[PDB]
């Protein structure tokens, strides 16, 4: 999930629309390379 | 950015580009957190050795820019900057620690689907993410290589360039360079031994260095290129500001302004 840390009155909006992106994650799509960085993870 | 590849259309929607207003010069990178704030590294705004002291009034930014000279008009954006603010304690005069700043725009930028903000880590994802051997993302519109003498060409890119670095022990980091190090940095790069190559470089500074949450599939700015020793070079690394250990600053900042 995803819990805000910041007041909206002075960080405007945007917080909890955070780190996904419309073009991969919202179409359920990886870029090319981010297996890359998830495998490092667990090797 | 050193021996990276073509960042893809959207890939890092979060990505600013810091420009000098007049004559238009591209200077640092930056990301966007919110509509309305940007990230960047202090020694973009004010470095003192190199004459270096901007003013809000000087700087403007550019987000959703896909290429270098190429207006897309309805895709980028451009924004002036209603306010600057650098760490009261940022070490320009020694070692560059909490090298930070955020900037905040004149009017909120809109989101698209080439415009979103990169999310700042809790504790727990910190924790988590920020391990020796894992790997994150730093992009860039810097150099594409070391130079040797002024005159030979630093290449310049025409898309955003993006490398994949893993981050590095605290103690190999140390033992790599002379500069004293703090808890306000962490280093990355890949080791002489490890078959792979790549660097930020001279222009990226300000640039986030990303990860990806396993947790909740969103990616967390953990660092910003901050400084290195020529790029690339092998058993020396890149140095990277924690933005988790200076989010206190940042809250009191935003929240207080
Ligand atoms: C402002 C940035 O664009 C740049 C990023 C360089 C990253 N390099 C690598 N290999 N990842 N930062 C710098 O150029 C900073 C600004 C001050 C000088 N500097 C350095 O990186 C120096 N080469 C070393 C240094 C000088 C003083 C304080 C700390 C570092
Ligand atoms: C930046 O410039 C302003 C002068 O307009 C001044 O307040 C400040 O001393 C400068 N910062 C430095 C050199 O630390
Ligand atoms: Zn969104
Ligand atoms: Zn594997
Ligand atoms: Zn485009």
């Amino acid at each position: 999930e995803y819990q805000t840390f910041f007041n909206p009155r002075t960080f405007g909006s945007g917080e909890a629309d955070c780190g996904l992106r419309p073009l991969f994650e919202k179409k359920s799509l990886e870029d090319k390379t981010e297996r890359e960085l998830l495998e490092s993870y667990i090797d | 950015i050193v021996e990276g590849s073509d960042a893809e259309i959207g890939m890092s929607p979060w990505q600013v580009m810091l420009f000098r207003k007049s004559p238009q010069e591209l200077l640092c990178g930056a990301s966007l957190i919110s509509d309305r704030w940007v990230l960047t590294a202090a020694h973009c705004l004010l470095y003192p050795p190199w004459d270096k002291n901007f003013t809000e009034n000087d700087l403007l930014v550019r987000i959703g820019k896909h290429s270098r000279t190429r207006y897309e008009r309805n895709i980028e954006k451009i924004s002036m900057l209603e306010k600057i603010y650098i760490h009261p304690r940022y070490n320009w005069r020694e070692n560059l620690d909490r090298d930070i700043a955020l900037m905040k725009l004149k009017k909120p930028v809109a989101f698209s689907d080439y415009i979103h903000p990169v999310c700042l880590p809790d504790r727990e994802t910190a924790a988590s993410l920020l391990q020796a051997g894992y790997k994150g993302r730093v992009t860039g519109w810097g150099n594409l290589k070391e130079t040797w003498t002024a005159n030979v060409g630093k290449g310049q890119p025409s898309v955003l360039q993006v490398v994949n670095l893993p981050i590095v022990e605290r103690p190999v980091c140390k033992d790599s360079t002379r500069i004293r190090i703090t808890d306000n940095m962490f280093c990355a790069g890949y080791k002489p031994d490890e078959g792979k190559r790549g660097d930020a470089a001279e222009g990226d500074s300000g640039g986030p260095f990303v990860m990806k949450s396993p947790f909740n599939n969103r990616w967390y700015q953990m660092g910003i290129v901050s400084w290195g020793e020529g790029a690339d070079r092998d058993g020396k690394y890149g140095f990277y500001t924690h933005v988790f250990r200076l989010k206190k600053w940042i809250q009191k900042v935003i929240d207080q302004f």
